[PDB]
RNA sequence: GGAGCCUCGGUUGGCCUCGGAUAGCCGGUCCCCCGCGGGGUCCGGUGCGGAGUGCCCUUCGUCCUGGGAAACGGGGCGCGGCCGGAGAGGCGGCCGCCCCCUCGCCCGUCACGCACGCCGUUCGUGGGGAACCUGGCGCUAAACCAUUCGUAGACGACCUGCU
RNA sequence: CGUUCAUAGCGACGUCGCUUUUUGAUCCUUCGAUGUCGGCUCUUCCUAUCAUUGUGAAGCAGAAUUCACCAAGCGUUGGAU
RNA sequence: ACCGAACGCCGGGUUAAGGCGCCCGAUGCCGACGCUCAUCAGACCCCAGAAAAGGUGUUGGUUGAUAUAGACAGCAGGACGGUGGCCAUGGAAGUCGGAAUCCGCUAAGGAGUGUGUAACAACUCACCUGCCGAAUCAACUAGCCCUGAAAAUGGAUGGCGCU
RNA sequence: CCGCGGCGGUGCGCCGCGACCGGCUCCGGGACGGCUGGGAAGGCCCGGCGGGGAAGGUGGCUCGGCCGAGUGUUACAGCCCC
């Protein structure tokens, strides 16, 4: 895999039926992926690690997007992981604070890139769970649990640095 | 990570007056003024209260090393206040096994000659950091007193005369000679 | 020595982005560098918007930290923010900067003529004031 | 037609970049008060980095060698010339448009002198980072004329104070004169605020 | 003042505070200190900067006459005095006297090859350099060679002497 | 081991390195020829520091001394075979 | 000799691989999220350079703990008796070593962490209080940074430079 | 010779235009299908039914002029949220 911004996909699939299994059991997976074509690949990869079930043995029954039913809320996601190291694999549990499960998943991947130089193919998302204000462990997130939350905007470095490339005025960063 | 706000108070007492021009605390009171510029520390020195009763030092969005100044500024401001109110008096005894360490201030508390250390012909003339003044003690025998308002300037000037008296090429476990700083104090307690 | 603060219910002018030139009252801060924002009256949807873009005003209307659009709308219309904004120097000097930009090449000429004259009537008056200040000094 | 940039508070190689490209487009550029220019990263760091550059020299005949200028003007001009094609004619032609100065002398002391914000320390460094002043760096590396440049520049700033003061006085007269006059200029000034000035 | 090769770029100006950035800018001081200014406090204003380079200045057809608003401003490479400027000054400013004009803003009122749809127009410009015709006031050589010297010298170079 | 005490100074059993002032491997370059060893003279460079500067260490009391740092500024000699 | 792509002579368009401070065509995006400061920073297949082992530098994880039954650090108080306990005498009454390794008083102290003794003594190191007053500590792990890291003409992320 | 009538090919040199076709490269408009017969939202509100942050509340303390601001506790709804 790679990225861009992920979505959620509900893939479901079954080992396709034989004489010896006339109505095989469907399976479902929260895939997070930049598009349905890869979602489905990703689905298989996971299924096969779990069940004896390869793409050629099976079919994907229903792959489709899953939209955030609470977009305009802001939520704290816990999110459990299983990345790889330059050494051996680890598990983690990180927390993000976002408007959409996708958003938080993407916002995870990026972080893992930064904090651990973990590429996507290295990473497995095992669950993403919206959470209460409480239950949140990470004080990164918990500093945004406040009702009278206030902060200034301090050394507010200018952009538009080349609009006026040259000029009279030295700028001003206090706002 | 970044921390949305840390901050701290300093109770300035009624004896003192403090101002602040921007980020440059100025402290005056009994013994005189003591300024200190904190351009280099990136904080919001809110002086607040009627009767101007406390200084308060914000720090928004600090990462670990940024936050750690917050206190240190505050601490430097107490010590400013302290010197204005009380003063600093760094006592330093002379310690020698044989050659007594003959000290003699000169200009006022500025110069400090230090003859017959280890029997050395060389006399260690030691100026002070200006604002400080050494003197010799009465009552206690082998003993200086470095009075001054600015802690930094005092302590530095102490060290100077601590360091002047070192031994070269010998075993300092054995050769325990010199002036060393016995006690850090004030000019008047209250 | 700060004055404008990212609060719940602080009004923000949006410097740039899609909704530039529009006001918007922060509902709620999601993140270190991203706020969940609203502009009920101003024609801006409940949406996340980063701080990067939203330079922020002296106004702060008062509703609860996670409002439901109706209620921040009510807050807005009560305080008459949209009037108050428009009588601010800021929003006036936006309009000013809009109106110079709109200027037709005919208007441009008109203006040019006007200022040509309007500067002359000052420059003489300045001359006089200088001449009179020299007489006082003598 | 001429760019005069106050070198002060820029980042050495940042401003150089802009200047280079300008100079190659045929803009006659003058930088000025270079010794104000400040290089990112802490001092000791950069002094060491200049001291490498002084270590460089042709063994057999140093006299031929990389010509380590010590003057902070030259030092800037060297780093522009590193961002030009200076062996060619067009690169040398460009470099003859750049004019640099140790402090700021008579033709440009009385000129509105620009700033490039993209080169500006207060914009490009984080405020928790160290940086050399070039002035210092030159100084310790062999530049003579620091004090002389400084002490001429005090005399420049004193003279400028006076100019500014007198400007302020004329501005105050204008403001007063408009208030004296307003009623006889009303039906101009009005039109300048219907077409977007004055407000 | 007249022609006449050549070299080219250009095709309104901006005549200046210092600087700060977890801050600034301007006022006015009722009040206090210093040398009309400087410093201070206090208060009043601005501050996504309008006392803004997102800016400011300047106008871009010519003339006529015959009203208004604005009005003593402009000129004659007009002419004499007093200044400031040394970082590579190279530029201003302010004061006397002579003559001439009615310029900016609105309008009336006509006319100016209107060259008949069509390109390098429009300026800095009396530009930089070279050769040629006019007036006024000034000027009146050193260098090299040869000769000499020996503080010098392979040769040149150098150091000296000669109504 | 070091009276004692693993680490002042050492360091087995093991292990990881750097270096090209050793020698090997190798055979790319040169056999229409790159003068084949030393010494002499002269310059310069390196540091992996013997000495000298300034320093930390000791089983440094002084004296002598090892161990380590900054350090290549300046030295590093005359002779018998 | 890699990666892209394989050639008649050209106009327009588009691409690959690689790029886009400037050298140098293109980021002069108000590009997004982190991490990171190096007195030897780093900076892109083949490739032209480093390891084991360390680091309260910082940033993440993992697992345990602690704890208003009153902590954690910081200072203050005690650290005993059965007991020269057994083996070892060369002396080990806790203390060159080794098998042991329990009870009493307990608030609580190990048949004892060290320091020191020929051997003791003496000193030192739990459990609890007072001031104190809410959170605090350990072991792992992995990202960037650092230590580990020495060569000879002056020198090479291609250069300038870049935080 | 004047007709530059009709046709055919041409222009001395420099240029400009126009409409048509080929190819590109962009721009501005509108109309539709599908989906969890899209998700959220908006707007009118009514009836209930609980749960939580934390409130026109109260309370200890602090800071300003009974009122305003800042912390703290139990927590109904006379701020909202679910
Ligand atoms: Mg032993
Ligand atoms: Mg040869
Ligand atoms: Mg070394
Ligand atoms: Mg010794």
């Amino acid at each position: 895999k790679a990225s861009g911004t992920l979505r959620e996909y509900k893939v479901v699939g079954r080992c396709l039926p034989t004489p010896k299994c006339r109505t095989p059991p469907l399976y479902r997976m929260r895939i997070f992926a930049p598009n349905h074509v890869v979602a489905k690949s990703r689905f298989w990869y996971f299924v096969s690690q779990l069940k004896k079930m390869k793409k050629s043995s099976g079919e994907i029954v229903y792959c489709g997007q899953v939209f955030e039913k609470s977009p305009l809320r802001v939520k704290n996601f816990g999110i459990w992981l299983r990345y790889d190291s330059r050494s051996g694999t680890h598990n983690m549990y990180r927390e993000y604070r976002d408007l959409t499960t996708a958003g938080a998943v993407t916002q995870c991947y990026r972080d893992m890139g930064a904090r651990h130089r973990a590429r996507a193919h290295s990473i497995q998302i095992m669950k993403v769970e919206e959470i209460a204000a409480s239950k949140c462990r990470r004080p990164a997130v918990k500093q945004f649990h406040d009702s009278k939350i206030k902060f200034p905007l301090p050394h507010r470095v200018l952009r538009r640095q080349h609009k006026p490339r040259f000029t009279t005025k030295r700028p001003n960063t206090f706002f | 990570m970044k921390t949305i706000l840390s901050n701290q108070t300093v109770d300035i007492p009624e004896n003192v007056d403090i101002s602040l021009k921007g980020r440059t605390v100025i402290v005056k009171g009994p013994r005189g003024t003591l300024r200190r510029d904190f351009n280099h520390i990136n904080v919001e020195l809110s002086l607040l209260g009627k009767k101007k009763k406390r200084l308060r030092v914000d720090k928004w969005w600090g990462n670990r090393k940024e936050l750690a100044t917050v206190r240190t500024i505050c601490s430097h401001v107490q010590n400013m206040i302290k010197g204005v109110t009380l003063g600093f008096r760094y006592k330093m005894r002379s310690v020698y096994a044989h050659f007594p360490i003959n000290v003699v201030i000169q200009e006022n508390g500025s110069l400090v000659e230090i003859r017959n250390f280890l029997g050395e012909k060389y006399i260690r003339r030691v100026r002070m950091r200006p604002g400080v003044a050494c003197s010799v003690s009465q009552a206690q025998k082998d003993e200086l007193v470095l009075e001054g308002n600015d802690i930094e300037l005092v302590s530095n000037s102490a060290a100077l005369i601590q360091q002047a008296t070192t031994v070269k090429n010998k075993d300092i476990r054995k050769f325990l000679d010199g002036i060393y700083v016995s006690e850090k104090g004030t000019v008047q307690q209250a | 020595v700060f004055r404008r603060f990212v609060e719940v219910g602080r009004v923000a002018y949006v410097s740039f982005g899609p909704h530039a030139g529009k006001l918007v009252a922060i509902v709620d801060v999601i993140d270190q560098n991203r706020a969940l924002v609203d502009g009920p009256c101003t024609r801006v949807r409940r949406q996340a918007m980063p701080f990067k873009c939203m330079q922020l005003t002296d106004f702060i209307l008062k509703f609860p930290h996670s409002a439901r659009q109706k209620y921040v709308r009510k807050a807005w219309e009560k305080a008459d923010i949209n009037t108050k904004w428009a009588a601010t120097r800021w929003a006036k000097k936006i309009e000013a900067r809009e109106r110079k930009a709109k200027m037709t090449d005919f208007d441009r000429y008109k203006v040019m003529k006007a200022k040509k004259m309007r500067n002359r009537i000052i420059k003489n008056e300045v001359k006089k004031l200088q001449r009179a200040a020299l007489l006082k000094a003598s | 037609q001429v760019l005069v940039l106050d070198g002060r508070g820029h980042l050495l190689g940042r401003l150089a970049a802009i200047v280079a490209k300008q100079v190659l487009l045929g803009r006659k550029v003058v930088v000025v008060r270079c010794e104000g220019i400040n290089i990112s990263g802490n001092f000791y760091r950069n002094k060491l980095k200049y001291l490498a550059f002084l270590r460089k020299r042709m063994n057999t005949n140093p006299s031929r060698g990389p010509y380590h200028f010590r003057a902070p003007s030259r030092i800037f001009w060297r780093t522009v010339r590193g961002m030009l094609p200076h062996k060619t004619k067009r690169g040398q032609a460009a470099l003859d448009r750049l004019k640099v100065f140790d402090g700021i002398p008579p033709p440009y002391d009385k000129k509105k002198r620009m700033v490039v914000p993209a080169a500006l320390k207060v914009v490009r460094l984080k405020p928790t980072r160290k940086f050399a002043y070039l002035g210092r760096l030159a100084h310790e590396v062999g530049w003579k004329y620091q004090a002389v440049t400084a002490t001429l520049e005090e005399k420049r700033k004193e003279k400028a104070k006076i100019h500014y003061r007198k400007k302020k006085q004329l501005m105050r007269l204008r403001k007063q004169a408009e208030k004296n006059v307003e009623k006889k200029i009303d039906r101009f000034t009005e039109v300048l605020k219907t077409h977007g000035f004055l407000v």
